[PDB]
């Protein structure tokens, strides 16, 4: 059926029209990334249905008529700089098969000091740094006791 | 070493090293500014970059008092800019120009004695706000290091030739007029520059009375030969076969002479 | 007292961790010696200096292809100077995880062996089953390879509702995977050129040069430590020996390809006879005591604040135990001086007996055969070098 | 004709060239050449099957075995008198004498010749060998089995 | 002077796109991680799939990964390997044995971390990391390199 | 094998063109689809007399 | 025009040499259970030129105790002969055409012996010859089979060549033995399973490998044609993807033989075999 | 090659014809039948882009200098190669016979040929030279 | 199949044995002599022809076109178990009080000496730590903090992807194992609610 797998596609890469895809640049960076372009066009499309969408704005989908090890697949809405960290762990345990527990049918319980999900900030100068780093805002002397000012 | 559409020699040597000067003065916390120049820099030169040095020098000095002033000569070691350029002309080329004849003296010096010496000088406090230039033990000519260095490389024939400076200019003249409007080219020697004309035209040794190692308590090693002289000796690998020679017949074994018969 | 006058013919046979240096007359090899200790991490003088539980992972790291049967050595050297009886829950699993274990060893030593002789397919083939297993392994103990899932008197943790399910669907296509898996190399000429008499061994030899695991298997010679000197629910396992007479490369792959069939028999016997029970040692003055009793009782919590940190006192003696390790007999020798730490804990490693072999075998060989003969060893250096 | 009467004086260079250098390697690799060069101006005269059977049998077969031979039995002993003891003055002499100025030459009293064209026949070279050169054919069959008699007679054991 | 800035990064980005998504390792059977690195090529994870092929020599090898631990005496035969290893090069740090020594770090005969012999790039945590982690841990050197623009730097030089 | 069906046909596809072009190239170098054929003295021969021929047609083709 | 149809050869065979190995590294991967290159490009349709590309801009080093130019030139001299081939395979007239690929084809083995002998290495000094020996002692029975073959080659005229576009258009179901025993030597002639014992480019880097890898795929497609025109009965694509398809399918699924041993196989299986055989069409075919 | 003389140009005069053939097409069709001309300008070819490839990375590769990048990580033969040799020259010797119409004399010399051959093969064979343990 | 036969032996002592000795035969496991012309022929057709490569070939041919277990990651994640052991992190009570009391019992345990704890009497008469300092470069990840702890404060969270591009990102401190720690703890607390059972 080629209008539902136009329809698919539509609602899997998030745009208008296949000709708001075609000529969006997302498709373009497709065209250099194979394994981005196969989620697109290929796992996304087939047989399945999606599960839920995390406040990150990416999908899940689930396929129980795949074999084990492959019923599960995220697409993430960053289609230039997708990572895995931005996943939530809400959703981290269902990716992962460890749990079968997701947000659309688990009501789970969240602490006030909850710290959401991100990109990591690796080779970044922005990264985190111990307290004795030159990168520190105030650098620290570790040692043990007071010297004497006159 | 040559000039860029996007660097001249001014904006590297004069106006970077003022301003890095005056905002150490403006930190007052650093208590060393340590810079570097040339043995062969010296206001009154034809060279521009020399000219560069020696007022960028000045200028560091007005702006910091107590800076420390470095000099030193021709550095040797692996990837220096002395040896490697001097191979890629030896070799890799059909002839080598030598600026007329080529008996400036010069002091070449080696790098591990510079790191030592950035060493002592942080060590010692009198050399702050001073000019500290460094050479090697020996002073030798352009002509007795080419000669030394085919030695080293074994070459039976001598590539070199002694040409007038104004023969060398017009050689390096169309290459150096259009050095300007052009984002810099690789495997370009350092060389083939007028102002490299004007440096062979005098002598680059330490001057009489100068700071120099001695000050430091520091004995500059050999680099006519010694550690320093194996990497380049990697480009004949120390010598086990390679070459055509028979004079190095002083370093062979014994009964592999009798078996030659010399 | 020795010169070196004639130079004549020098080999180098690799930094890279295996160092050779080979002497031939030509295209035949006369001698052949290798030099090891690129990898000895003087783990031994090490474990001085950590507790028994505190050392029970460095155990890990000594043969990172088989894991619990090194644990397990250790493990009962450990609990027969304590005087400790292990419940039949625990032997009954330690013996089915050690099959296992054994079945993934010989998996990847053979699939090496092939990519060494050329054949590239089975080693990517069997990988997938080696990837089952390892999520059996992470299943039961969280980690891939280093589980150190046994304990001194049992194990860490029960095994999780549903595991045995899998192990069973995997037995039920294992053999199908072992099957098509042979194919590919039984019945080939060239395979069994590259292999037929190639590294011959007596059993003379063999017990004169301390061979254990397979290759003695292959000189006719009957023995299995399981059989033998039988240690856990071993004794209670009904399961054949194969038995060669060449001393041959291919006759030790199809020792190897029978003893994992043997391996499968053995899991489906465990499987089908898993009783119901306790799986640590009731001692809790060795064996930490459960979470939950932890924190409702002031005796369990001093037990764990105890052993956690300054752990059981080992009477004062020695012993020397081994186990029937896929790459041979792996024994360790423990000497108690009293305290709780272990005095002096020296490693007996069979693939450094087989390393030993090299240069009397590889003679009259060729340079196609000595990545032949090292691969047939079945030699692991982190047991080799320790 | 520049070209191929460029070839033709590249033989002789060549020639010359294979005494002339000091690496064993450097001489083969030369004689390579030459070979390779002999037979594409040959090529020039017809002989297209006598072309390919030159270069089949030189460089295939037996500049390999030269090669092999100087690799198992060479160390470089270039500078072991090969430059430190020169030539011999008389050899070049005569060689000038031979071969530069010509004074004996194959022509002799004539000295221009024609060269031309010819045509190969494999059919009427297959018809010479079999039925006119028959039993030179079976002689050389027996000088091949006494090169390979001698040869494994000969092993160095 | 625009056009040519803009054709200067667009040729940035595509060095880039093919220096990262083809990078050959060299294969260092040191220890435990290795049997990690060996199954991430293996079918499940399929590091062929991101371009990446195991070569023999360093000549051909993009980058290092240390898998497994380093001891003294293997120091100089890796420092060997590495700088055996062309332009433009990379490490990986696998293992906390190739981390900073981990469960050897005060033993006597153990170089503590690789870092101390030779520079690395990417770190990749785990005893043994995930072949999962390694393969973030490929694609965080991916990125690495994403970032790189060397001849917009020529240019403005 | 669906991830490698790509590349066998792209291998059959780029051999065909190359091929198809190369066809193309050397008819328009040779006109006439059979130079590959077998010739003798005889034949060269022919062919020879054959191009001088037209040769001689062109010196009087310009000459009325 | 003879340069533009050399280049217009040339531009299939590098094309389609990148393609072969990305197709053998995905067969091989379909045959073992896994995908294989499909990242790297809209289903790794890239691989091939990414790894080209960076083998260009990848570092070359030279030994500065050997002869740099003989390290240089004998991939140069492998690539060189590749082409040459190439050239006589689509561009030529020769009426000796095969004995002419045939000469050619002995030369190829030089360029492992420059390697063997340029670099400092022990291995390498072995390797090399190991596999020059393999393939000078498989190229006598090549060149019988095509003496078998040269026995039934007649154009219209009633002259006996060796003319491709004069090869009947028919499979030479008479030959079988004959075909297999080719297949197997073609098998032999690309250090390809059961022959891949022998590598000597180990020293070597950068664009250097990469026209190595060029001029072994390239002779291997040579030989293809070879077999296809010789065998099949005329040359075509489909026939070269099928062969390279049967290549692959042999390499990934058998071991390699032991050097003596396929030594022993050539030089008392194949040679008198073909021997007998090129006597047998010989004596029939008066 | 240019023709010199009229009868090598088939008795046709004028000064068109020889210019002609001056700066002819190669045409297999026109003067040069089996020319093997396109060797040459192939080997030019591929001798320009080897040369290349071989410059290319010393250009668009960043260079360092290390002591240590600048080092490396039987009769059989003889009877191998001395046989191929031999038997080599001996296909050639029997390539002509394959090429043309041979008679039945003709079949039974190269017999004699061919039992000559097979005769010195075997006795080869039977006193162990063709078994490479050495 | 496994049978032998002469000259199929890859050595010369065996091989110049069989053909000059027929101790072969008396060993049962070579294949027997053929004993008339249909068993030449089976013989012949055994070692001309191949018909033992042609297995395999089929084999590996029917595996072509067979399916795979290839998984796209990032995309796609493998199958992994509660009991995972993965990055450390430090964990609080619901009402946001550091769950570690500084007991020490993780640094004693360690046998990797990758923790250092520092520690002292807050201002409230609570005893929390000053330094929680776990060098991951250096931890081993075994999990036997994790056994030690008495109040489920460090646990290996399911966090696995955390490589950095330099080593001093890894050397952990407190407030970075906190941070982990808040973002990691419904994760975390859901798989204990199924530990639990177990531990
Ligand atoms: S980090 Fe751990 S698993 Fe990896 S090599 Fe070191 S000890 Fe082995
Ligand atoms: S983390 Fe747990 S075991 Fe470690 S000091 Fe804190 S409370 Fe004690
Ligand atoms: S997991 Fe192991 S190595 Fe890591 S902190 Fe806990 S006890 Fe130490």
């Amino acid at each position: 059926s080629l209008s539902g797998y136009f329809s698919r596609l539509l609602e899997a890469s998030g745009k208008k029209s296949v000709g708001s895809f075609f000529a969006s640049w997302e498709f373009g960076k497709m065209l250099v990334d194979g394994n981005l372009a196969h989620n697109v066009l290929v796992r996304a499309t087939g047989a399945g249905r999606l599960v839920g969408t995390d406040y990150n704005g990416n999908r899940y989908y689930e396929n129980e008529e795949a074999a084990y090890g492959r019923r599960r697949w995220i697409v993430y809405k960053d289609k230039f700089d997708y990572n895995p960290t931005t996943i939530p762990p809400e959703w981290h345990g269902w990716l992962n098969y460890i749990n079968d527990y997701n947000p659309t049918n688990t009501q789970f319980k969240q602490p006030t000091y909850q710290i959401e999900a991100s990109m990591t900030k690796t080779g970044t100068q922005t990264c985190y740094n111990p307290k004795g780093s030159w990168f520190s805002a105030k650098p620290r002397n570790w040692r043990k006791y007071e010297s004497w000012t006159p | 070493r040559l000039q860029t559409k996007n660097w001249s020699f001014e904006d590297v040597h004069v106006d970077f090293p003022k301003r890095l000067a005056k905002l150490a003065a403006e930190t007052g916390q650093v208590q060393r500014l340590i810079h570097f120049s040339d043995m062969g820099a010296d206001e009154n030169h034809k060279s521009l970059r020399m000219r560069t040095k020696a007022v960028g020098d000045k200028e560091v000095l007005d702006a910091f008092p107590d800076a420390t002033i470095v000099r030193p000569g021709d550095i040797v070691g692996i990837e220096d800019h002395f040896y490697n350029y001097l191979i890629y002309q030896l070799t890799l080329t059909v002839f080598a120009p030598v600026v007329e004849s080529g008996s400036n003296k010069i002091q070449p010096t080696y790098v591990l004695d510079v790191a030592d010496a950035v060493a002592a000088l942080l060590r010692k406090p009198d050399t702050a706000g001073k000019t500290l230039y460094l050479g090697g033990p020996e002073v030798l000519t352009m002509r007795e290091v080419y000669d030394l260095l085919l030695k080293t490389l074994r070459i039976y024939r001598d590539d070199t030739v002694h040409l007038p400076a104004w023969a060398v200019k017009a050689m390096y003249k169309p290459f150096d007029s259009v050095r300007r409007m052009l984002p810099g080219l690789p495997m370009t020697s350092p060389l083939a520059t007028e102002d490299y004309v004007e440096e062979m035209l005098r002598d680059k040794v330490v001057p009489a009375g100068a700071l120099g190692y001695a000050d430091l308590g520091i004995v500059p090693q050999k680099v006519t030969d010694g550690l320093a002289i194996e990497p380049v000796r990697h480009a004949r690998v120390g010598g086990y076969r390679w070459g055509d020679m028979s004079a190095v017949a002083k370093d062979i074994p014994e009964s592999v002479r009798k078996y030659y018969n010399i | 007292l020795t010169p070196a006058k004639v130079n004549n013919f020098t080999l180098n046979f690799g930094p890279q961790v295996l160092r050779l240096v080979l002497e031939m007359q030509g295209e035949i090899i006369m001698r052949a010696d290798p030099h090891i200790g690129l990898l000895h991490r003087g783990t031994e003088k090490l474990l001085e200096y950590k507790t028994y539980l505190q050392g029970l992972p460095y155990f890990d790291r000594l043969d990172y292809v088989s894991m619990m049967c090194m644990e397990h050595s250790y493990v009962l050297a450990i609990e027969q100077l304590l005087n400790v009886s292990v419940p039949l829950r625990g032997q009954y699993i330690r013996v089915l995880f050690s099959e296992i274990t054994r079945v993934l060893n010989h998996l990847l030593a053979i699939t090496c062996h092939s990519m060494d002789v050329g054949a590239l397919t089975p080693f990517l083939w069997a990988f997938e089953e080696r990837e089952k297993l390892f999520e059996f392994y992470e299943r039961v103990s969280g980690a891939r390879m280093h589980a150190a899932y046994f304990r001194v008197g049992g194990v860490s943790q029960d095994l999780p509702i549903g595991l045995l399910r899998d192990v069973y669907d995997w037995a039920r296509q294992f053999a199908s995977r072992l099957d098509e898996m042979e194919e590919l190399l039984t019945g080939n000429r060239i395979w069994k050129e590259r292999t037929v008499d190639v590294g011959t061994i007596t059993a003379q030899m063999a017990w004169d040069w301390g061979c254990s695991g397979p290759i003695l298997r292959a000189s006719g010679i009957d023995w299995d430590l399981r059989k033998t000197q039988p240690y856990d629910a071993y004794g209670k396992m009904q399961f054949n020996v194969p038995i060669a007479g060449h001393g041959d490369c291919y006759d030790r792959y199809l020792v190897r390809l029978q003893e994992m069939r043997e391996s499968l028999r053995i899991i489906y016997q465990c499987l089908n006879e898993m009783p119901d029970g306790l799986y640590k040692s009731p001692d809790g003055k060795v064996c930490p005591p459960s979470r939950s009793t932890m924190k409702q009782s002031m005796e369990a919590l001093i037990h764990h604040f105890k052993l956690y940190t300054e752990g059981f006192h080992v009477p004062a003696g020695e012993t020397y135990r081994a186990v029937e390790a896929p790459k041979g007999e792996f024994g360790v020798y423990l000497v108690s001086r009293g305290g709780n730490r272990p005095y002096r804990c020296k490693i007996r490693s069979p693939g450094y007996a087989h390393l030993q072999m090299t240069d009397v075998i590889s003679r009259g060989a060729m340079l196609a055969d000595v990545v032949t003969i090292i691969g047939t060893l079945d030699v692991v250096f982190g047991e080799i070098d320790r | 004709m520049f070209f191929e009467n460029s070839a033709i004086l590249l033989c002789a260079l060549l020639s010359i060239a294979v005494g002339y250098t000091k690496s064993p390697f450097m001489s083969l690799m030369y004689s390579v050449m030459l070979f390779i060069n002999s037979s594409f101006v040959l090529m020039m005269l017809g002989f297209e099957f006598l072309a390919l059977v030159n270069l089949l049998v030189y460089v295939g077969a037996l500049a390999v075995l030269f090669l092999f031979v100087i690799m198992l039995l060479e160390i470089p002993a270039t500078e072991l008198r090969a430059y430190s003891r020169g030539w011999s003055t008389l050899g070049i002499f005569v060689f000038i004498i031979n071969g530069v100025f010509q004074i004996t030459p194959s022509m002799g009293p004539r000295g221009i010749i024609t060269g031309l064209p010819g045509a190969e026949s494999i059919t009427n070279l297959g018809h010479a060998l079999y039925l006119y050169f028959a039993d030179l054919l079976i002689l050389n069959s027996l000088v091949l089995t006494v090169a390979l008699f001698g040869r494994f007679a000969i092993a160095p054991v | 002077a625009k056009g040519l800035e803009f054709v200067v990064s667009k040729v940035d980005n595509v060095v880039n796109w093919a220096r990262a998504g083809s990078i050959w390792p060299m294969t260092f059977g040191l220890a435990c991680c290795a049997v990690e690195m060996m199954h991430a090529g293996a079918s499940r994870y399929d590091l062929d799939r991101y371009g990446i092929i195991f070569r023999p020599s360093p000549r051909q090898s993009d980058a290092m990964i240390v898998a497994g631990t380093l001891t003294n005496k293997m120091a100089p035969a890796l420092r060997k390997v590495y700088d055996q290893m062309p332009e433009p090069k990379w490490v990986v740090s696998m293992g906390s044995c190739a981390n900073g020594g981990g469960y050897y770090h005060y033993s006597y005969a153990v170089v503590r971390g690789c870092d101390r012999v030779v520079p690395v790039d990417v770190y990749v945590p785990g005893c043994p990391p995930t072949a999962e982690g390694l393969l973030y841990g490929l694609l965080q050197l991916q990125k690495k390199i994403y970032r790189s623009k060397t001849t917009q730097i020529w240019y403005k030089k | 094998g669906w991830n490698a069906l790509p590349s066998l046909v792209i291998i059959t596809g780029i051999w065909t063109a190359g091929l198809f072009a190369l066809d193309k190239v050397q008819m328009f170098r040779e006109n006439k689809p059979a130079w590959a054929n077998n010739k003798d003295g005889w034949q060269k021969a022919l062919y020879r007399r054959d191009w001088y021929l037209q040769r001689e047609e062109e010196t009087l083709a310009m000459a009325k | 025009m003879i340069v533009a149809s050399i280049l217009i050869l040339i531009v299939p065979v590098l094309l389609s040499v990148a393609m072969f190995t990305l197709a053998e590294r995905t067969v091989m991967a379909s045959m073992q259970r896994r995908f294989g290159p499909q990242v790297s490009g809209i289903s790794g349709l890239l691989q091939p030129f990414w790894d080209g590309l960076k083998l260009g801009v990848k570092e070359p080093v030279l030994p500065d105790s050997s002869s740099a130019g003989a390290f240089a030139a004998s991939p140069m001299i492998s690539f060189v002969l590749s082409q040459v081939a190439w050239v006589g395979i689509c561009i030529s007239d020769a009426s000796f055409q095969g004995l002419v690929i045939m000469a050619i084809s002995s030369l190829a083995v030089y360029g492992v012996m420059l390697a063997g002998w340029a670099s400092n290495s022990k291995y390498a000094f072995l390797g090399c010859l190991r596999s020059v020996a393999l393939m000078v002692s498989y190229e006598l029975s090549l060149g019988a089979a095509l003496l078998s073959i040269g026995l039934f080659v007649t154009d219209g005229t009633g002259m006996k060549c060796l003319n491709f576009a004069e090869m009947p258009t028919t499979p030479q179901y008479a030959m079988l033995p004959l075909c297999l025993i080719f297949l197997v030597c073609i098998l032999a002639e690309t250090k390809r399973d059961p022959f891949d014992l022998p590598g000597y480019n180990v020293e070597y880097s950068s664009l250097g490998f990469a026209l190595f890898f060029i001029a072994e795929y390239a002779n291997m497609a040579v030989m293809s044609a070879i077999a296809s025109i010789y065998f099949l009965g005329g040359f075509s694509a489909l026939k070269i993807t099928a062969l390279f398809f049967a290549f692959v399918w042999t390499r990934g699924t058998l071991p390699r033989y032991r050097y003596d041993q396929f030594m022993r196989l050539g030089w008392k299986a194949f040679l008198p075999l073909t021997l007998a055989f090129f006597a047998l069409h010989a004596s029939v075919a008066i | 090659y240019n023709a010199w003389s009229p009868a090598q140009r088939y008795f046709v005069e004028g000064d068109h014809v020889v210019t002609a053939e001056a700066s002819r097409t190669f045409q297999f069709t026109g003067l040069d039948s089996g020319s093997f001309y396109p060797y040459v300008i192939a080997t030019v070819i591929a001798t320009a882009i080897s040369t290349v490839f071989i410059v290319a990375p010393l250009v668009i590769a960043p260079s360092r200098v290390d002591l240590d990048k600048s080092s490396a990580y039987s009769v059989s033969f003889y009877l191998v190669s001395i046989m191929y040799l031999l038997f080599d020259i001996e296909i050639a010797y029997l390539f002509p016979y394959a090429m043309t119409h041979a008679s039945l004399p003709m079949y039974w010399t190269m017999n004699l040929f061919l039992a000559i051959l097979v005769a010195g093969f075997a006795y080869e064979w039977g006193m162990g030279a063709l078994e490479w343990r050495e | 199949g496994t049978e032998r036969r002469p000259g199929e032996s890859g050595a010369w002592k065996q091989i110049e044995r069989q053909r000059y000795a027929s101790d072969w035969e008396n060993d049962p496991t070579f294949k027997r002599t053929p004993k008339n012309l249909a068993e030449v022929l089976d013989d012949s057709a055994s070692m001309l022809l191949l018909t033992d490569v042609w297995r395999g070939m089929a084999y590996t041919l029917g595996a072509f076109f067979d399916k795979k277990v290839t998984i796209m990651y990032p995309f796609e994640k493998g199958q992994l178990s509660p009991r995972f052991r993965g990055e450390h992190a430090l964990r609080r009570y619901p009402t946001g009080e550091e769950r570690c009391i500084a007991c020490k019992l993780c640094e004693a345990i360690c046998p990797a000496q990758a923790i250092t704890i520092e520690a002292e009497e807050r201002e409230d008469g609570s005893r929390r730590t000053t330094r929680y300092d776990i060098d991951m470069t250096k931890c081993i990840y075994c999990g036997f903090c994790q056994e030690a702890c008495p109040v489920d404060a460090i646990v290996e969270g399911p966090n696995f992807e955390f490589s950095t591009e330099t080593r001093e990102e890894l050397l952990y401190d407190k407030q970075k194992l906190l941070e982990n720690g808040d973002k990691w703890e419904t994760e975390i607390a859901t798989n204990l609610r199924t530990e639990s059972l177990y531990r």
